[PDB]
RNA sequence: UCGAUGUCGGCUCGUCGCAUCCUGGGGCUGAAGAAGGUCCCAAGGGUUGGGCUGUUCGCCCAUUAAAGCGGCACGCGAGCUGGGUUCAGAACGUCGUGAGACAGUUCGGUCUCUAUCCGCCACGGGCGCAGGAGGCUUGAGGGGGGCUCUUCCUAGUACGAGAGGACCGGAAGGGACGCACCUCUGGUUUCCCAGCUGUCCCUCCAGGGGCAUAAGCUGGGUAGCCAUGUGCGGAAGGGAUAACCGCUGAAAGCAUCUAAGCGGGAAGCCCGCCCCAAGAUGAGGCCUCCCACGGCAGCCGGUAAGGACCCGGGAAGACCACCCGGUGGAUGGGCCGGGGGUGUAAGCGCCGCGAGGCGUUGAGCCGACCGGUCCCAAUCGUCCGAGGUCU
RNA sequence: CGAAUGCCGGCAUGAGUAACGAUAAAGAGGGUGAGAAUCCCUCUCGCCGUAAGCCCAAGGGUUCCUACGCAAUGGUCGUCA
RNA sequence: CCGUGAGGGAAAGGUGAAAAGAACCCCGGGAGGGGAGUGAAAUAGAGCCUGAAACCGUGGGCUUACAAGCAGUCACGGCCC
């Protein structure tokens, strides 16, 4: 289940066989594994990798000790990659193959306290005919007496965007060695410079 | 880390230096390459470029003609490896980046709001005189 | 929704907000000091900043520039001839920005100066 | 982007000249028509004696629409006239000629003919 | 709209428990390395006009 | 319930029932095949757009896998509407000598900014999880999602006189819905540029500013936020089952799917997939850090590891919270190069009686986008904060 | 007296909540003063101008001028009225 | 004060025997208070006899952050007097 921690630079498309396929970048390697999880002393396999290196004058005692035991320079942040077991120290996009396919997580961009026909689509009421003051209200919440309570899980307006989402599937169109530069087909969440977690894909 | 740069560089690979410079107005014939039965041929498609949108990379340019009684417009994107390449047709010297109106003008008005563009043409003529 | 936009709004409109920049330009490159709120302030460098460093330019073209802005000319001519002189090896950065410690009695608003730099 | 109400130039020689599209045959519930989509449409506007006639519900194939429509080649391409060919239910063209060009991906999605007889096919 | 209103007076209990939150918290103030009198951080020093080391106000 | 429980239809938003309209799985069939009919299992998802009418409903047009019926005060007016109806006006038909009446028709007719409590959508503060901290995690348990059509191959094969035309298996392309993204297509883009009219002004020309909107009009318009645009998802797979189909098999020498026992079998139940989550007080686990301070399971005081306040800010955000940075520094603002937009500035010179045109010139101006540079400001600091109870 | 949507008065809740009366608009400097966004002066900006400017008449009745004041009235503040 | 008018129609008492009604000093612009002083008494200080209740606040003792409720009653236990 190899995967790889990386920030999302932007996307443009190329050309490939007189076809246009949207890509978008990300800097994915090169993570040290600062960690291996175990089911003997952590019960459960996985691994901690490192990415982007950080200015020791930042880092403070417990986490440079932790860069310790790992013999590993610090860094500025820290995901696990479940069930995975690199033979090595260091984790690269090279683990990826173009024509591959991968799931892609990021903390989708924030759109704040948002509406409900913005969060859950709703239509509102109509721009006339009568409308007062409901253009872009959602609409009638419950029945009457009886239930005479309000659902959870009910759809209201509130904070949306800045959410974890895992985008599933993707294609890997190149990967650059050269930078760690990972080229996959579609969009990804969160905005530029954001980052993600390229973890191979669980579909088939 | 420098962002640009990067998608620059991914570009970098794809990027054409072969084709001419032009601007709105001016008249242009884009050799293009096209799919069909069962084999590909290369068909112009000649019109005033009316809309060159930029982004170096993500550059596209939309030429218009006029066919059979019908008018047309379409995008290229100016890097594309379909175009196999585009010959200058006339120098247009529209006063305005984009050329929307045009679409309701008649043959007859567009044509003096685009008399020739002298000056970008013996200029090419000044060139085109090589050894 | 705001993301990645750059100038406040300062409830005023699309001029009240521009004649209130120029007007504490004015009023700034007039004495060198004056005492504003904080934000007026943050937005007021840039927009002098950039007023000034056309006149380390001299040019006559900028003169005509910064002069919609200012319209009065003497203050102009004391822009060109007086201050301007005294940032040519200055790169950027001619306004300070400094808070007040104490704070407005009629609304609480915070106050900081801003100044004309050395 | 072809939808009820939707009128259509006609690009053939049926006799009509102008059609209002009430249905879109691509579907259960789709919501607009293409190039190269079928759709059932109302005669709105013929010439006397010709095949067709003011009133008469057919089909049609929309040729060329006002709304660009992208390709995997990243091109593009926009007419200034939504254009259709009237058919029969076995997508041939009720009409001798076509008139003006055609969109290149009539041919991909069955109608030969049409992409034969148009002048200029794009 | 139809003019909502109260269905019960509120305790003294459930608005005083509402008020668990109308504590002001107290200036944050610093001594000016200067004349030492107590100040907010990163103003200039009402008391000897000093800031940065330098001198900036009459006071 | 008349010291008021506002009553039809619609819009919006759902959610449940299953006597199932569709998709799925079966038995019988006057089931050859394809397509139908009739009962049984199944409520996961879906169940279009229109014309008439206030209408529910119904009829009709075009479609479809299908265009299901019903409950939630004939769900839903402190959520909207107000066509019907159901105050006062007016009129028609009818009844009444009349005043007036009928619900029969007809045109018109005030629908009330502020949510205390439960409830719901989101967000914090406090405390607690026996030492105190900084990070990374298990996932009990919840939520989300779950749809379907078409065409080619199998094959014009099995089947059938013929028209028509499969099961099983294998590919490809769509529709509506959903999550996110902004390369392309397409919108906005409140002062990024330019053009233009009338008026007052600076400075007479020239060049400019104000106002004409809360941009004066117009033509363009980066970033950002967007969809019509783009990528992706529904699954595969494993397990247990419903209606049905059996293996072996007594009772009951035959027979029987069951009484002992073992199989096959649904879009549905369980897991798997996405998201939340240890206030999971059952308060979990792992890595690193700190320590065994003074005075008298408690108190007071000073530190450690750490944090908080303060500040410069951010596609994070109502405040708060979260994330980055604070001179050991590129966080914001300015300056500089690039991108980008507007599309050839002012000034001078030449042609023209003149409005103008030409060259200097892709020139000048120039917000947000990708980077560099300590010029400007995040100066200087303060306050909390362990001594780890008992078997 | 414990109730009459009772009568007179006092004090609470909603609550530091809505609101503070036209979206024509504000910015800096100097002085004054115990105390200033709110008063005076100065410059810049905006706003009415068949008026939001100038007269007369009804009506109000000392509100006009000046000096000294800010507890109360001024929807904030007030050294101003 | 309400109403154009006939007409309607309030609320509002008390220092002390005697002002002997707080000189003077102190913080404050003032209001207000802190000592001094008067008085038998000053939480009789003129916003004054007595000063209840709602209502508001400060300090103290017990108690509360896995609980549920017409809030109380019975039993027990812990802490405080
Ligand atoms: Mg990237
Ligand atoms: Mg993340
Ligand atoms: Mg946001
Ligand atoms: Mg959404
Ligand atoms: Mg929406
Ligand atoms: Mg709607
Ligand atoms: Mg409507
Ligand atoms: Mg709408
Ligand atoms: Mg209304
Ligand atoms: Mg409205
Ligand atoms: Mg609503
Ligand atoms: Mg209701
Ligand atoms: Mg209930
Ligand atoms: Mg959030
Ligand atoms: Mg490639
Ligand atoms: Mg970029
Ligand atoms: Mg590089
Ligand atoms: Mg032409
Ligand atoms: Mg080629
Ligand atoms: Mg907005
Ligand atoms: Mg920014
Ligand atoms: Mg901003
Ligand atoms: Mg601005
Ligand atoms: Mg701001
Ligand atoms: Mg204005
Ligand atoms: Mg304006
Ligand atoms: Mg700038
Ligand atoms: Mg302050
Ligand atoms: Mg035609
Ligand atoms: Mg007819
Ligand atoms: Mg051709
Ligand atoms: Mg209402
Ligand atoms: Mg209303
Ligand atoms: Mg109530
Ligand atoms: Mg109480
Ligand atoms: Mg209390
Ligand atoms: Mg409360
Ligand atoms: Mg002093
Ligand atoms: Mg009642
Ligand atoms: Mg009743
Ligand atoms: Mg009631
Ligand atoms: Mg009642
Ligand atoms: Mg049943
Ligand atoms: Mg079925
Ligand atoms: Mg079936
Ligand atoms: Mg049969
Ligand atoms: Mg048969
Ligand atoms: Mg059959
Ligand atoms: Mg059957
Ligand atoms: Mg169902
Ligand atoms: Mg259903
Ligand atoms: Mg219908
Ligand atoms: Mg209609
Ligand atoms: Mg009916
Ligand atoms: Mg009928
Ligand atoms: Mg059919
Ligand atoms: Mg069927
Ligand atoms: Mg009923
Ligand atoms: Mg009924
Ligand atoms: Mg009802
Ligand atoms: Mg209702
Ligand atoms: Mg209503
Ligand atoms: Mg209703
Ligand atoms: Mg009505
Ligand atoms: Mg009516
Ligand atoms: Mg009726
Ligand atoms: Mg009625
Ligand atoms: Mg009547
Ligand atoms: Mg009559
Ligand atoms: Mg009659
Ligand atoms: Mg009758
Ligand atoms: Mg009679
Ligand atoms: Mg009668
Ligand atoms: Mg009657
Ligand atoms: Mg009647
Ligand atoms: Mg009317
Ligand atoms: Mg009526
Ligand atoms: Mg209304
Ligand atoms: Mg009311
Ligand atoms: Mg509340
Ligand atoms: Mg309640
Ligand atoms: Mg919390
Ligand atoms: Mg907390
Ligand atoms: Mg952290
Ligand atoms: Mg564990
Ligand atoms: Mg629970
Ligand atoms: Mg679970
Ligand atoms: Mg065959
Ligand atoms: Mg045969
Ligand atoms: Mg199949
Ligand atoms: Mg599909
Ligand atoms: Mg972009
Ligand atoms: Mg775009
Ligand atoms: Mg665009
Ligand atoms: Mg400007
Ligand atoms: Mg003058
Ligand atoms: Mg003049
Ligand atoms: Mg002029
Ligand atoms: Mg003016
Ligand atoms: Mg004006
Ligand atoms: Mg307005
Ligand atoms: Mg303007
Ligand atoms: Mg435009
Ligand atoms: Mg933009
Ligand atoms: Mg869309
Ligand atoms: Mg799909
Ligand atoms: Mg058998
Ligand atoms: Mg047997
Ligand atoms: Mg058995
Ligand atoms: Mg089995
Ligand atoms: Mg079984
Ligand atoms: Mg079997
Ligand atoms: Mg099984
Ligand atoms: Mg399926
Ligand atoms: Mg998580
Ligand atoms: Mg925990
Ligand atoms: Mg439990
Ligand atoms: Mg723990
Ligand atoms: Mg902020
Ligand atoms: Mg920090
Ligand atoms: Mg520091
Ligand atoms: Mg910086
Ligand atoms: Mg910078
Ligand atoms: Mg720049
Ligand atoms: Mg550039
Ligand atoms: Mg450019
Ligand atoms: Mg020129
Ligand atoms: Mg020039
Ligand atoms: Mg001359
Ligand atoms: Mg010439
Ligand atoms: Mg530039
Ligand atoms: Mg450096
Ligand atoms: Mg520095
Ligand atoms: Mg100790
Ligand atoms: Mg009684
Ligand atoms: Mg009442
Ligand atoms: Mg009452
Ligand atoms: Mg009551
Ligand atoms: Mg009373
Ligand atoms: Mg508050
Ligand atoms: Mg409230
Ligand atoms: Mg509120
Ligand atoms: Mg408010
Ligand atoms: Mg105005
Ligand atoms: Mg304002
Ligand atoms: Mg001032
Ligand atoms: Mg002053
Ligand atoms: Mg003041
Ligand atoms: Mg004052
Ligand atoms: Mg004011
Ligand atoms: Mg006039
Ligand atoms: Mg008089
Ligand atoms: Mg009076
Ligand atoms: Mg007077
Ligand atoms: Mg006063
Ligand atoms: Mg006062
Ligand atoms: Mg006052
Ligand atoms: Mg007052
Ligand atoms: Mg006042
Ligand atoms: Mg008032
Ligand atoms: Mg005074
Ligand atoms: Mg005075
Ligand atoms: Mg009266
Ligand atoms: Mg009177
Ligand atoms: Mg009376
Ligand atoms: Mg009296
Ligand atoms: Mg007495
Ligand atoms: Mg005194
Ligand atoms: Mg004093
Ligand atoms: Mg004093
Ligand atoms: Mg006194
Ligand atoms: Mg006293
Ligand atoms: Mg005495
Ligand atoms: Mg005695
Ligand atoms: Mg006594
Ligand atoms: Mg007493
Ligand atoms: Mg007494
Ligand atoms: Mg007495
Ligand atoms: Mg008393
Ligand atoms: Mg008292
Ligand atoms: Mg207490
Ligand atoms: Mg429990
Ligand atoms: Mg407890
Ligand atoms: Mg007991
Ligand atoms: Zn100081």
């Amino acid at each position: 289940m190899k995967g790889i921690l990386g920030v999302k630079v932007g996307m443009t498309r190329i050309f490939r066989d007189d076809r246009a396929v949207p890509v978008t970048v990300i800097l994915a390697g090169p993570c040290p594994v600062v960690q291996r999880r175990t089911p003997e002393k952590d019960g459960y396999t996985a691994v901690q990798l490192g990415f982007l290196p950080q200015n020791p004058k930042r880092v403070n005692r417990p986490l440079k000790g932790h860069f310790a035991k790992a013999g590993v320079e610090p860094v500025r942040i820290l995901r696990e990659i479940r069930d995975f077991n690199p033979e090595g120290d260091t984790v690269t996009v090279e683990i990826f193959k173009p024509g591959e396919r991968v799931d892609v997580t990021g903390t989708s961009k924030g759109r704040g306290f948002a509406g409900v026909m913005k969060r859950w689509n709703f239509a509102g009421g109509p721009d006339s005919h009568g409308a007062h003051k409901i253009h872009r209200h959602p609409g009638s919440i419950g029945n009457r007496k009886t239930p005479g309570r309000v659902y959870k899980g009910k759809k209201m307006a509130g904070h949306y965007g800045a959410e974890r989402v895992t985008v599933m599937n993707l294609e890997v169109v190149d990967v650059i060695p050269e930078e760690n530069l990972l080229l996959v087909k579609g969009a990804v969440p969160g905005p530029n410079g954001g980052l993600v977690i390229v973890r191979e894909t669980k579909k088939a | 880390m420098n962002r640009g740069a990067l998608i620059k560089l991914v570009e970098s690979r794809y990027v054409r230096t072969d084709l001419p410079e032009f601007r709105p107005g001016d008249t242009v014939r884009v050799s293009y390459k096209v799919k069909e039965g069962n084999r590909t041929r290369i068909q112009d498609f000649e019109g005033i470029v009316i809309r060159i949108r930029r982004n170096g990379f993500n550059t596209t340019f939309t030429v218009r003609k006029v066919s059979y009684g019908v008018g047309v417009e379409r995008i290229f994107p100016l890097h594309s490896p379909l175009i196999q390449k585009i010959d200058i047709v006339q120098r247009g010297r529209a006063r305005r980046a984009k050329l929307y109106f045009i679409r309701n003008l008649s043959d007859r008005e567009i044509r003096r709001k685009l008399r020739a563009d002298r000056k970008r043409i013996d200029q090419d003529r000044a060139a085109e005189r090589a050894a | 929704m705001r993301h990645l936009k750059s100038g406040r709004k300062l409830n005023r409109h699309s001029s009240h907000r521009l004649a209130l920049y120029r007007n504490q330009a004015k009023s700034l490159l007039t004495h060198g000091r004056i005492t504003t709120t904080v934000p007026k302030a943050k937005e007021l460098r840039g927009f002098v900043d950039h007023l000034i460093h056309l006149a380390k330019r001299g040019d006559l073209h900028a003169r005509r520039l910064v002069l919609r802005d200012l319209q009065d000319v003497k203050l102009v001519r004391k822009l060109f001839d007086e201050i301007a002189p005294r940032y040519r090896d200055r790169q950027g950065g001619y306004t300070r920005v400094l808070k007040l410690a104490e704070r407005r009695r009629g609304d609480g608003a915070p106050l900081a100066l801003v100044e004309l730099v050395e | 982007m072809i939808q009820p109400q939707t009128y259509l130039e006609v690009a053939d020689n049926t006799g009509a000249r102008k059609i209002m599209c009430i249905r879109v045959l691509k579907g259960s519930n789709a919501k607009y028509a293409t190039v190269g989509d079928v759709i059932v449409a109302s005669v709105k506007e013929a010439i006397p004696r010709g095949a067709v006639k003011e009133g008469d519900v057919v089909k049609a194939v929309v040729v060329r629409t006002k709304k660009e429509i992208k390709r995997p080649d990243g091109s593009a391409i926009r007419f200034d006239d939504n254009a259709a060919v009237i058919i029969n239910n076995q997508l041939e063209p009720r009409g001798t000629r076509v008139f003006g060009p055609v969109a290149r991906e009539l041919r991909e999605k069955g109608f030969m003919k049409i992409v034969s007889l148009a002048p200029e096919v794009l | 709209a139809k003019h909502p209103v109260p269905k019960k007076k509120t305790s003294k209990a459930r608005r005083d428990a509402r008020r668990s939150h109308h504590a002001l918290t107290p200036p944050t103030l610093v001594p000016c390395p200067e004349c030492k009198a107590m100040k907010p951080p990163h103003t200039v020093c009402p008391e000897c006009g000093y800031y940065a080391g330098r001198k900036v106000l009459e006071v």
